[PDB]
């Protein structure tokens, strides 16, 4: 089945899709089509997001539905990260952001292996399923890492 | 936290990621053959806007183009009226468009104002001036997209759940509040002038076949190009 998606300078996609794809699937169909990372973009109908484990039938999408593609261009946003070593580093960050995602963010900079850390704030441990605007984090605020192994 | 900072080469930006992914240190590698250098702006809710501001005016401080400044008062005039038709009062932005159109002016080389390289730096360093100019942006914005609300609802209702009035008045005016894809097509309308946004994350599809990707904005490769990692906006110096 066809559906349709339109993008923020009018641009319309036509997508071959099938109601069991998963979003991350149509993400890949509209990559191929027009080459941005399915981890850039943002799939919205009926005002909702569309999140990647989800399918089209989960959103009610049928036949020639139309979808709307925002990319994820979202900023300012930038916090640090000292670590128990003394150094101390900037992540690129947005509130949505889980705890999770930002230890894959650490990975990307420091290699250090996200099942090995642990991130302090407020005298608590931050949760891997919590969001930075679930804990009220902002711009410069400083998280503290700590390591520990099994 | 400086605002703005120095131009620093692009082996700084290789160095947060050189104990880590090889993804971005590849990447980065590629973006040297196309970039000299980076400026890193503050990261907090305005550095979008932030970037634009001195990326532009560095532009018309470096090429004198007197008639991209016409052209780009033109369309600042008709910015003007669009808030006026929108029912904002003129105390609530004239000011922020006077401080901008002063900063044009001053950055255009001949008389008396006449700014260089530095005093621009510490400008758009200095709170009490750099914060007006992004406000103008911020404004410029807003009426973009109220001017448009029909076309940028259905993309506004799915970030937020706002109404694009709404999107506006709590997303877009506010100093501090993040912009987004949305608020980065309406000020690139709105102004007439491109934007190249080169897309720095770990993102492979094709396994060992690495590129850099970028989305363009473009109402002639853009004069404004900015480094953004999924978060954050620097500026970007092509060679």
């Amino acid at each position: 089945m066809q559906i349709f998606v339109k993008t923020l300078t009018g641009k319309t996609i036509t997508l071959e899709v099938e109601p069991s794809d998963t979003i991350e699937n149509v993400k890949a169909k509209i990559q191929d089509k027009e080459g941005i990372p399915p981890d850039q973009q943002r799939l919205i109908f009926a005002g909702k997001q569309l999140e990647d484990g989800r399918t089209l039938s989960d959103y009610n999408i049928q036949k020639e539905s139309t979808l709307h593609l925002v990319l994820r261009l979202r900023g300012x946003m930038q916090i640090f990260v000292k670590t128990l070593t003394g150094k101390t580093i900037t992540l690129e960050v947005e509130p949505s952001d889980t705890i999770e995602n930002v230890k894959a963010k650490i990975q990307d900079k420091e290699g250090i292996p996200p099942d090995q850390q642990r991130l302090i704030f407020a005298g608590k441990q931050l949760e891997d399923g919590r969001t930075l605007s679930d804990y009220n984090i902002q711009k410069e605020s400083t998280l503290h890492l700590v390591l520990r192994l099994r | 936290l400086p605002y703005v900072g120095d131009k620093e080469p692009l082996s700084t930006l290789a160095a947060e990621f050189q104990s880590g992914s090889p993804i971005l240190q590849e990447k980065i590698k590629l973006l040297g053959e196309q970039y000299d250098a980076l400026r890193r702006t503050r990261g907090d809710g305005n550095c979008f806007y932030r970037s634009f501001m001195f990326s532009y005016l560095e532009h018309i401080l470096e090429t004198q183009d007197k008639a991209e400044v016409e052209r780009i008062l033109k369309k600042i005039e008709q910015c003007k009226k669009t808030l006026a038709d929108l029912g904002y009062i003129e105390f609530t932005f004239e000011d922020f468009f006077s401080i901008f159109i002063d900063q044009l002016e001053s950055v255009l080389q001949g008389h008396e104002s006449s700014i260089g390289a530095e005093e621009l730096l510490e400008r758009t360093r200095d709170q009490m001036v750099s914060d007006y100019v992004v406000m103008f942006f911020r404004f410029v914005t807003s009426g973009e997209i109220q001017r448009r609300a029909e076309f940028f609802e259905p993309f506004i209702s799915g970030l937020t759940n706002s109404t694009v009035v709404q999107f506006c008045k709590a997303s877009v005016e506010p100093m501090g509040e993040e912009s987004d894809h949305v608020h980065i097509i309406a000020l690139s309308d709105a102004l007439g002038v491109p934007i190249r946004v080169m897309y720095l994350d770990r993102s492979s599809c094709d396994a060992g076949n690495i590129s850099v990707n970028h989305h363009d904005f473009s109402p002639e490769k853009p004069y404004i190009t900015l480094l953004y990692r999924p978060g954050h906006y620097d500026i970007l110096y092509p060679k």
